[PDB]
C-alpha cells in the first residue's frame, strides 16, 4: 500500500497474509469470507508466464494479524490448506480477466476480536455502493513504494497498512491504460486534479477492497486488488476484480459440496 | 495464616508457604485459596488429595521442595498451573484422570530418564509441557497425542540423542520448541511437518552434517529466522534471530544450514530450493 | 447451503460491535454524498 497509513488494531479483522513455506515468505493477501473459505487473486498462485504455480502445500494462511512479519502470540492464527479453486476462465495470457480464487481451510477457524469474515455484496449492495466518487478501502502488507527501481524510503511496512480510495469511472480507466480492460474488473484512485494519493502496489494482491453500507452498517467486499501499472503514479489508477460479478462462479463452488 | 501469608483481590486468594520447614500443608488455609505457593519446603512426598478441599485452586507451586513421591490421589477440577521443578522425581507422576483442567505443567530439573507409554493421557487442555533439565534418552512414540493444544514444549538440557519422526503430529499451535544442550545429531524425515514455528533453540547439539542431515538442512535454511539461542529469562527470546547457533559436530564454525552434501543422493529433494535473489527492505 | 460466518459478517468486534468507529471511515460514510 502506498500512501496510506497504519491501520488500528482489528480494524480489518477479514485481512488475510498467504504465506509460502518454502522459502519463507508473504506472497500475497487475501480475506476470510467465512470460518473456512479464503479469497484472493487468482495469479498470487498461478501465473504461468512468471512460472508461477503454487498448490495447497506450499502455502499457509496467517489470519488475525497486524504486524508483518512479528508471530503474534494469541492473536493470530496459522491454517493449512485443503483445496485451491480459481476460476476456469481465468485470463492470465492478456489482462488477468476474472483474477480471482477460493481457498478452503483444512479445518474451521474460531473468530476472535481480531478474527472476523466480511459480507459478500448482494445485488441491491452492489448496484447502490458500485457508484464513480464512492469511496472504499484497501488494506494490505504489500510495498510502500515501486521496489523494481531505485527509490527513497523503506519497501515494506512493519505493519498492515490502510488506504481509502473513491471508485472510478470506467471511461477514466479504459483510456489511462493500454491493457484490455473488463466488466469483470474496475478501477479506484485519486484522478491527477484532486490532490490527494494512494495505491495498492505489488505485495497487495488478493487483498480486498471494502466499503461500509450506509443501511445496515456492514463492510462488504466489493473488490480484490488485481493489477496496476506502476504505484501511485499520477494518471494511473489500481484495478480490482469486481466480486460481484463474478458472484455465481462463487457460490458454486462455495455450495458445492456438503458443509 | 499463623503459618503462610495470605492476600486477596479480584477475588481469588493467594497463600505463599515458601520455606517454612514444612513437611506437609499447614493448618487449615482459606478454603477459597486459589494460588499456594509450597516451594523450597521438606515436602519428600505430597499427596495430592490432601488439597480436595480449597476447590478454587488453580495455580500449584512444588517447586524446591525435594519430592520424590507425589501421590496423585483426589482431584483438582480447577487447577492450571503445577510446578514440579528442581525436585527429586524419577518417575513421571500420570496427572491424567486427576488433573483434567491443566494447561501448564512443569517437571523440570528433576531425574527422569524415560517417559511412561501413556504419559500425558488425559490432558487435552496442556498448552506448556517443561521437562528441561532431566535426562532422557528418547521420547516415546505419540507423547504428545493426548495434548494437540500444546503451544510450547522444553526438552533442552537432557540427555536426548535420537528424536521420534513423529514426534511432533498434530500440535496444530506449536510455537516454541526447545532442543538445545542435548546429545542430538539428526533429525527425522519430516520431524518439523508443515507446521510453522515461531521460536525454535536447536544450539548446542553435536550435529553429524552427512547425507541424511540434510531436510534439517533446508529446513534451518527455511526458518533461518525461527531459530534462537537460549539465554535466560526476562530476555524474551524474540530478540535478533541466530541460525548459525546450530553447528556441524556442535563444531563452532561448521554451522549446519551451510553445509554442502558434496556426494549426497538426490541432486534435487532436500534444500533444492535457494534459486532467486531478494532484496527485502522493512522498517522499525 | 451453510458456510458458517454469515449473518454476522462486516460487523467488527472492536468498532461497529462496540459501537466504535475507526479513525476513517468517515471518509467513506462522506462520500456516499453528491460532491457536486
Ligand atoms: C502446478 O504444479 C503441480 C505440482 O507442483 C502440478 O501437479 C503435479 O503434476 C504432475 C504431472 O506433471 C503429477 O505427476 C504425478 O501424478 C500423475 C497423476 O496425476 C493425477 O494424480 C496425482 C495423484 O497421484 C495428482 O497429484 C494429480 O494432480 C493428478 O490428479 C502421474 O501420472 C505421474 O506419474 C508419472 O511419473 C511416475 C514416476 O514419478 C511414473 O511411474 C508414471 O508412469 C508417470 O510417468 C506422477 O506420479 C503430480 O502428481 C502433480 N502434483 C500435484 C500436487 O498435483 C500441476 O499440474 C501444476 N499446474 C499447472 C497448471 O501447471
Ligand atoms: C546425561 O548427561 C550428563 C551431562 O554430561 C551426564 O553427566 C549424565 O551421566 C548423563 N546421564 C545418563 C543417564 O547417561
Ligand atoms: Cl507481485
Amino acid at each position: 500500500i502506498v500512501e496510506g497509513s497504519d491501520a488500528e488494531i482489528g480494524m480489518s479483522p477479514w485481512q488475510v497474509m498467504l504465506f509460502r513455506k518454502s522459502p519463507q515468505e508473504l506472497l500475497c493477501g487475501a480475506s476470510l469470507i467465512s470460518d473456512r473459505w479464503v479469497l484472493t487473486a487468482a495469479h498470487c498462485l498461478l501465473y504461468p508466464p512468471w512460472d508461477k504455480n503454487f498448490t495447497e502445500n506450499d502455502l499457509l494462511v496467517r489470519i488475525g494479524k497486524h504486524s508483518r512479519t512479528r508471530y503474534e502470540r494469541n492473536i493470530e492464527k496459522i491454517s493449512m490448506l485443503e483445496k485451491i479453486y480459481i476460476h476456469p476462465r481465468y485470463n492470465w495470457r492478456e489482462n488477468l480477466d476474472r483474477d480471482i480464487a477460493l481457498m478452503k481451510l483444512k479445518k474451521p477457524v474460531a473468530f476472535s476480536d481480531y478474527i472476523h469474515p466480511v459480507c459478500l455484496p448482494d445485488r441491491e449492495t452492489a448496484a447502490s455502493l458500485l457508484q464513480a466518487g464512492y469511496k472504499g478501502r484497501v488494506t494490505g502488507w504489500g510495498n510502500l513504494k515501486e521496489t523494481w527501481t531505485a527509490n527513497v524510503g523503506k519497501g515494506q511496512p512493519s505493519v498492515l497498512q490502510v488506504v481509502n480510495l473513491p471508485i472510478v469511472e470506467r471511461p477514466v480507466c479504459k483510456d489511462s491504460t493500454r491493457i484490455r480492460i473488463t466488466d469483470n474488473m474496475f478501477c479506484a484512485g485519486y484522478k491527477p486534479d484532486e490532490g490527494k494519493r494512494g495505491d495498492a502496489c505489488e505485495g497487495d494482491s488478493g487483498g480486498p477492497f471494502v466499503m461500509k453500507s450506509p443501511f445496515n452498517n456492514r463492510w462488504y467486499q466489493m473488490g480484490i486488488v488485481s493489477w496496476g501499472e506502476g504505484c501511485d503514479r499520477d494518471g494511473k489508477y489500481g484495478f480490482y476484480t469486481h466480486v460481484f460479478r463474478l458472484k455465481k462462479w462463487i457460490q458454486k463452488v462455495i455450495d458445492q459440496f456438503g458443509e | 495464616h499463623p503459618i503462610c501469608e495470605v492476600s486477596k483481590v479480584a477475588s481469588h486468594l493467594e497463600v505463599n508457604c515458601d520455606k517454612r520447614n514444612l513437611t506437609a500443608l499447614p493448618p487449615d488455609l482459606p478454603k477459597d485459596t486459589t494460588i499456594l505457593h509450597l516451594s523450597e519446603n521438606l515436602l519428600y512426598t505430597f499427596s495430592l488429595a490432601t488439597l480436595m478441599p480449597y476447590t478454587r485452586l488453580t495455580q500449584l507451586n512444588l517447586d524446591r521442595a525435594e519430592l520424590t513421591k507425589l501421590q496423585v490421589d483426589g482431584t483438582l477440577p480447577v487447577l492450571g498451573t503445577l510446578d514440579l521443578s528442581h525436585n527429586q522425581l524419577q518417575s513421571l507422576p500420570l496427572l491424567g484422570q486427576t488433573l483434567p483442567a491443566l494447561t501448564v505443567l512443569d517437571v523440570s530439573f528433576n531425574r527422569l530418564t524415560s517417559l511412561p507409554l501413556g504419559a500425558l493421557r488425559g490432558l487435552g487442555e496442556l498448552q506448556e509441557l517443561y521437562l528441561k533439565g532431566n535426562e532422557l534418552k528418547t521420547l516415546p512414540p505419540g507423547l504428545l497425542t493426548p495434548t494437540p493444544k500444546l503451544e510450547k514444549l522444553s526438552l533442552a538440557n537432557n540427555n536426548l540423542t535420537e528424536l521420534p519422526a513423529g514426534l511432533l503430529n498434530g500440535l496444530e499451535n506449536l510455537d516454541t520448541l526447545l532442543l538445545q544442550e542435548n546429545s542430538l545429531y539428526t533429525i527425522p524425515k519430516g520431524f518439523f511437518g508443515s507446521h510453522l514455528l515461531p521460536f525454535a533453540f536447536l544450539h548446542g547439539n553435536p550435529w553429524l552434517c552427512n547425507c541424511e542431515i540434510l531436510y534439517f538442512r533446508r529446513w534451518l535454511q527455511d526458518n533461518a529466522e525461527n531459530v534462537y539461542v537460549w539465554k535466560q529469562g526476562v530476555d524474551v527470546k524474540a530478540m535478533t534471530s541466530n541460525v548459525a547457533s546450530v553447528q556441524c559436530d556442535n563444531s563452532d564454525k561448521f554451522p549446519v544450514y551451510k553445509y554442502p552434501g558434496k556426494g549426497c543422493p538426490t541432486l534435487g529433494d532436500e534444500g533444492d530450493t535457494d534459486l532467486y535473489d531478494y532484496y527485502p527492505e522493512e522498517d522499525t | 447451503t451453510f458456510g458458517s460466518g454469515e449473518a454476522d459478517c462486516g460487523l467488527r468486534p472492536l468498532f461497529e460491535k462496540k459501537s466504535l468507529e475507526d479513525k476513517t471511515e468517515r471518509e467513506l460514510l462522506e462520500s456516499y454524498i453528491d460532491g457536486r
